[PDB]
């Protein structure tokens, strides 16, 4: 198949990647505007140049113990259709182009977790980056309840 | 001369103060290099969107990234020389204090 | 003790030498900032050549130029501060040598 | 002794005349900067004429227009320095003349 | 009369610092000429790329290359005049030093 | 004989100054290497747009960059040799003065 | 005088041998510059055989030849400076032998 290009980032002292096309902007994390009785995944909203953007907690979703504004310093702004949303992350690394041959199966034993959500591990120089299907994850997880 | 020893100690305090000021400016430059590196990564993402037309711009972004890393290395060399300079100020202060003793 | 004082004069030369080494790296920062400005100019040219797909490239070109200008201004300030610091070190050694003539 | 004072006055005249020679070259640079500015305006018309093939050239013309402004500004800062410098020669000449009659 | 001679030495330092400040701006002019040469090449490359529609770009590229070379030549003549000027200052300083032993 | 010792010291200053004149040309080589990096970037940008018809251009752009870095590193060794040579001249000048005062 | 004079002669010999090492590196640089000029000319021949997409690259390749030519001239300017510097050492050696017996 044709090569696939990923934006590579850190969460919980581990390395992850998502689709380059879906990324709008990468910005520094700053304080989130909060609304009461909201599901744990949603931090709140913030204003980017006159536009209100939802901010979501990737740390809680992947069961990582990192602290809100202390250990996470970057927001990656993602657009799916008419929805714009920022994922909270430690930092951003590089843009990486991967062939399908260098994508290894995810180690996880849960069925749709290790297929539909986790695309696999990108192998570069015997180092692994976790490839995440952000489109499937946001569409499924936010609309489950 | 006791006042000469005190005056040299005051001069040591001034160049210790200067060393922190030199450190403060290069620390800001170290931050500007960090901003430059993130901006180069944003440029690489922006280049990918424009495909064949962005390929030259991606080379330029790569060079900006090399310069940001080189600036950070240059900042570390200055920071290392400040660390050596700080040790020399304490050695000079110890020596001039010793020269007031004997 | 005069030889202890001679060690302080020698220590001032070590600090002066360390300051010269920092100044050479500041010239490297000025060169990197100047080179970064040429990269910003390339980004501006590529933004125009990419046209309708180059509007994001234009934002990068302005921001990279602003960071290069800020870095160049900081490099100029730190060079002046190093020159003032070298002057203080020479004045400090001159005072110690002057106090040796009495 | 008068002979040294007279010789130093000749040196002040040589420093002033050497400074005048630099000022004439600065006038040529001010002219070259003006020519560069007009050439950039001519280039903008050629870029406008060549339309979508002129887009990259228009960025080059704009930066050339900026370099002309920088060259002229730098030449004027040198003129200000020359005006102070030959005024310092008037002060120095008066001090040397005063040293002769004191 | 010592005090007036000390005032001449202060004035000579002020002139020397001013001359070095003119030389500092001449480095900016040389850097601008280097930038103009980069722009001239970029205009020539665009002229080569645009062929028949590059003809107006090509004449500007040739003329601006001549202007850059005139500016660089003028900057070199000023560098030589600065070299002569600091030599003229050195002779004046030498006369004061000679006077101190007379 | 004192005046022959003075003449050797003056000759040593000319040798040091002549060594510094080599250092000025080495600074020009560093600038040419920096300009060569811009040319390598320009070659890379044309190659990037040309793609599979620009593979030779892309190889040449890398090899020109390798030649520039190799040339720049050779200049760093020359600068180090000039620094060693200048220090040797100051030692030689100091030794002939010591012979004068023995 | 004695042993100190021999040390001055040895220091001049060390400077001369160091000058020969600089001359070897400069000779290597002139060879690299010639090879670069030929390589750029060969690349220009490939660009000539690449039709209308070689036109911008050919202008850049010509500039690489101009930089190689300027580098060779600058390296040869250094070769003359080495010849002048060694001749100044021969004058110094002649004076040192005269000083040795005076």
């Amino acid at each position: 198949p044709s090569g696939q290009e990923f934006l590579v980032f850190t969460l919980g002292d581990e390395e992850y990647g998502i689709d380059i096309l879906k990324v709008q902007e990468i910005r520094g994390y700053d304080q989130v505007t909060r609304i009461a009785n909201t599901p744990a995944f949603i931090k709140g909203v913030t204003n980017l140049r006159g536009v209100i953007v939802p901010i979501v907690d990737l740390r809680i979703k992947f069961s990582q113990v990192d602290v809100d504004y202390n250990d996470n310093t970057v927001v990656i702004v993602l657009n799916l259709g008419q929805r714009v949303v920022g994922i909270v992350v430690d930092g951003v690394s590089d843009v990486l182009s991967l062939t399908a041959e260098q994508i290894r199966p995810a180690p996880e034993f849960a069925v749709t977790l290790s297929t539909e959500y986790l695309t696999g591990l990108g192998a570069l120089g015997d180092r692994m980056l976790i490839l995440v299907n952000i489109e499937k994850l946001l569409n499924s997880e936010e609309m489950a309840l | 001369g006791g006042k000469v020893v005190d005056n040299v100690v005051q001069t040591m305090r001034d160049i210790s103060t200067s060393s922190q000021k030199i450190a403060d400016i290069i620390s800001v430059i170290d931050g500007i290099a960090f901003q430059t590196n993130i901006l180069a990564l944003n440029a690489a993402v922006e280049a990918a969107r424009a495909g064949e037309q962005g390929r030259g711009f991606a080379v330029v972004a790569g060079e900006v990234r090399n310069l940001a890393q080189r600036s950070a290395q240059a900042a570390r060399e200055i920071k290392s020389l400040i660390e050596d300079s700080v040790g020399k100020v304490d050695v000079g202060s110890t020596l001039v204090e010793s020269a007031g003793e004997t």
